[PDB]
């Protein structure tokens, strides 16, 4: 079942919008790709100099980017993501080539076998693919052609992975807290290392795949043999979950980091020697080690945190300020949908407020370090429009979804919802019009229109068709529908609910609201428009029950409509006296009376 | 037309609250509840025929009618249902994204749980995953994740009402010893099999309803001999 969705954003968001899942460096290029819980991989130059380290931005996932490997010498990206699907990058000018879509939940964790230029996907679905990537890079709209190769066991959901250089070893860690290895030539099973409590969120295997490092959620690092297929070693260093790995070249040294905010390099073969390398602001979610030098001279770190830095190591912390800061942004983390249901209040991390029309897709203003619940109160208005959208902040930034159960609910006037009135619209039906604009098939005169005529989005937004539950179907920005590979699959993904509104031009169905009318201090069975002003039923019994100039003045003279014994503004409509003020069961009752 | 459910299960159920003694004066003491008055007063002055004088599970069902009979009458003048059964528990959900625990109270007059009973009631019970497309919105994370959602018994009741959905004359929860009163089973066996039956203390000894006829029974014919359409239930007054 297909939703509509698009995201409410600027042109070019150059600092990640939320944390950082994943960190890759290419040492050939000095670059440093990030992986976004906003969505999007961003590539950074980690010279010192540069005063913008900012280079580039990598946009095609629909949800939290969760993994991502450098392969090919850094000519190649393979990321993960919570949208379900993994995706090939040219990483060098930062475009989607191909979109792996076997998983199906959240793609959690990659793994490379650099000798081998193999990767391996695996997520909360329990599946593990295997891919060559010299195979990957090789696809084009011809040879469309792929074959897999899995590996099963996994009772439950997969939360990290990893392979050793050469592709004979890979393992699993889980919530099932057993690690699970196999042949990744063969997909045999080889072992079970039973020894953790709880959730395994970091693998690391030495280059000949005789050693792992398990960091887990129980707060333990663990070393194992694989030849002896038992646990070697137990280390506590933190007070919270190991989330993340890295170790030094000689499998000597491991660099541990999670919840608790603390990063430790522990020597493996004395542990009682360990360094506080720094305390991080937030709960680190993973780290990349600067491997120009032996022992390396720095590790970048990714947190919660839409800010990276990199910490220096030389050598109670060792640091205390990071070394390099790549500069983050805000996080959208409170929403407020106003009763008009077209405008949005928002707050961020900053503390920062702003005021969002949902229906232009845009901001309309920011109101800085105002009270945000004052603020609402402040901004309250006694109308009522039917729901007909809904908002995430799952990628920091706003993101509003039409689903077609209630996409049309809301008609309200031109006048009421802002627009010329020299006549009724419906929210939804004007919204999809304008996120299709660019679409020629919807170019269509009704016995020629583009568009909706009251308004656009901005030509950049992000149109996003995806299942309801996970995987995303196919994304443009708005601006580009009139592209032949656009149309294309414009044509092929857009569901016929949809069509019928932008293409067809047809009307949603109206909305009725059934009513009594009954003296106050003889009842009679009405229904009208939901949208039907109080005024137009004094009118109604001013002429045709208490009935002995301006025929709607003279009712206003006359006539007093009540609910629940309030006195009825003439202005407001049924909709509005339902809801706010009908404080009973069943149907809307309106009394009528003699002023 | 509405189904109180199995005849069988109903009888069992009224006739082990005869024999919480509390629950029995209270409602002596004494709509639902005042048929449920009259008929106790009869049998305290046919067990077959005892749902007649009166589908969602009924003892639920039952409690919950009393609570809001109790509540409704309170408000024209702690109900006394409440002050027999009503404990409390903790449900406790966590993120295993951010690995954030997050804790909220329930009442409740009965206590469904689905390891042993009193390893359960003493630790946690009902654990239950959320993914897939039933993930969890967690409120630091701000999007679906997986989740662990646990029990644990916050406050325990005068009266503990236990559905499963091996069981102990005592139970100790160290701070509070309860004993077992009653027992509502389908046994699967024994000769008393084919359809819900209550079991219950009286006095020193126990007794067994089996349609119209009260017959005792030796202790421990009990976990001797006692398949269910609603599990079975256990009532345990604390001492
Ligand atoms: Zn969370």
């Amino acid at each position: 079942k297909v939703q509509v969705s698009y995201v409410i954003r600027d042109e070019v968001e150059k600092y990640n919008r939320n944390g950082v899942n994943a960190l890759q460096l290419d040492p050939a290029l000095n670059r440093l790709f990030t992986a976004g819980r906003d969505s999007i991989i961003r590539i950074w130059s980690v010279n010192q100099h540069k005063q913008d380290p900012y280079i580039a931005s990598m946009e095609h996932h629909t949800d939290w980017v969760n993994d991502i490997v450098l392969c090919c010498n850094g000519k190649t990206l393979i990321s993960a993501s919570s949208d379900t699907t993994v995706k090939v990058w040219n990483a060098h000018k930062g475009f989607c080539m191909s979109t792996l879509r076997t998983h199906k939940d959240y793609v959690k964790a990659l793994a490379y076998a650099k000798d081998k230029e193999l990767v391996a996907s695996a997520g909360l679905d329990r599946q593990i693919f295997l891919w060559d990537v010299n195979t990957l890079t090789a696809l084009t709209a011809s040879n469309n052609t792929v074959t897999t190769s899995s590996l099963s066991g996994n009772k439950d959901s997969i939360y990290s992975l990893a392979m050793n250089q050469l592709g004979t070893i890979i393992v699993s860690g889980s919530t099932e807290k057993v690690l699970r290895v196999w042949d990744p030539r063969t997909c045999a099973k080889l072992m079970k290392l039973k020894g953790h409590t709880d959730n395994v969120k970091a693998l690391l295997l030495n280059r000949d795949g005789t050693q792992c490092l398990s960091g887990s959620s129980d707060g333990t690092i663990r070393l194992w043999s694989l030849g002896q297929q038992r646990c070697i070693a137990t280390y506590r260093v933190h007070d919270e979950g190991v989330w993340a790995l890295q170790v030094n070249d000689a499998f000597t040294h491991v660099y541990s980091g999670g919840r608790d905010r603390k990063i430790y390099c522990t020597d493996l073969r004395n542990p009682d020697i360990r360094v506080l390398i720094c305390e991080e602001k937030a709960p680190v979610l993973k780290m990349e080690l600067d491997r120009s030098a032996d022992p390396p001279p720095a590790i970048w770190v990714a947190t919660t945190k839409s800010t990276v830095n990199k910490w220096t190591l030389k050598g109670t912390p060792l640091c205390t300020q990071p070394d390099q800061v790549i500069k983050g942004g805000a996080s959208i983390i409170q929403c407020h949908i106003l009763n008009d249901k077209r405008h949005i209040l928002t707050k961020d991390t900053n503390n920062n407020v702003a005021y969002w029309d949902v229906l232009k897709a845009c901001k309309v203003e920011d109101l800085g370090k105002v009270d945000f619940e004052d603020e609402i109160k402040k901004r309250f208005k006694m109308v009522y429009v039917p729901n007909w959208f809904s908002v995430d902040l799952k990628t920091g930034m706003l993101t509003i979804t039409l689903d077609e159960s209630d996409c049309f609910a809301a008609w309200v006037s031109a006048k009421d919802a802002g627009f010329s009135s020299p006549p009724k619209l419906n929210l939804g039906g004007l919204l999809l019009q304008a996120l299709l604009e660019y679409w020629p098939r919807t170019h269509v005169n009704p016995m020629v229109q583009k568009g909706n005529g009251y308004f656009q989005v901005p030509p950049h937004t992000p149109v996003i068709f995806g299942e309801a539950g996970g995987r995303t179907l196919f994304r443009l920005l708005c601006r580009d529908s009139g592209g032949e590979t656009e149309s294309m699959l414009l044509n092929e993904t857009v569901p016929q609910w949809v069509i019928d509104i932008t293409v067809d031009k047809n009307m949603p169905k109206f909305n009725k609201i059934p009513f009594y009318l009954q003296p106050h201090a003889k009842k009679d069975r009405l229904s009208a428009s939901d949208m039907l002003q109080v005024r137009k039923v004094m009118e109604h019994v001013y002429e045709k029950i208490i009935n002995l100039e301006d025929i709607a003045v003279l009712a206003e003279e006359k006539i007093e409509l009540l609910c629940q014994d309030q006195v009825l503004d003439p202005n407001m409509d049924l909709r509005t006296v339902k809801h706010f003020i009908w404080k009973s069961g069943g149907d809307l009752t309106l009394h009528y009376r003699q002023k | 037309l509405v189904n109180f459910g199995n005849t069988c299960y109903c009888n069992s159920v009224l006739q082990a609250l005869y024999f919480c003694r509390p629950f029995r004066e209270k409602v002596l003491a004494y709509s639902l509840l005042t048929c449920l008055a009259d008929l106790f007063h009869s049998i305290a002055t046919p067990p077959k025929k005892f749902i007649t004088r009166l589908a969602h599970e009924f003892l639920n069902y039952l409690l919950n009618t009393i609570a809001d009979i109790l509540q409704e009458e309170r408000k024209q003048e702690p109900t006394w249902v409440h002050e027999i059964f009503q404990g409390t528990l903790t449900n406790e959900t966590r993120c295993l994204t951010c690995e954030t625990i997050s804790s909220k109270d329930e009442d409740f007059l009965d206590l469904s749980v689905d390891t042993s009973i009193t390893h359960c009631l003493r630790g946690f019970s009902n654990t239950e995953t959320l993914c897939s497309e039933y993930k969890y919105y967690c409120e630091e994370c701000r999007s679906k994740q997986e989740a662990h959602k646990r029990m644990k018994v916050k406050k325990l009741p005068m009266i503990l009402a236990l559905h499963l959905k091996v069981f102990p004359l005592e139970l100790r929860l160290f701070d509070r010893m309860y004993d077992l009163v009653a027992v509502v089973v389908h046994c699967g066996s024994g000769p008393n099999r084919g359809h819900y039956i209550a079991i219950v203390k009286s006095h020193d000894f126990w007794l067994l309803f089996d349609d119209d006829i009260v017959e005792k029974i030796d202790a421990q014919a009990i976990e001797e001999f006692y398949n269910s359409e609603s599990g079975y239930i256990l009532f345990y007054q604390s001492r």
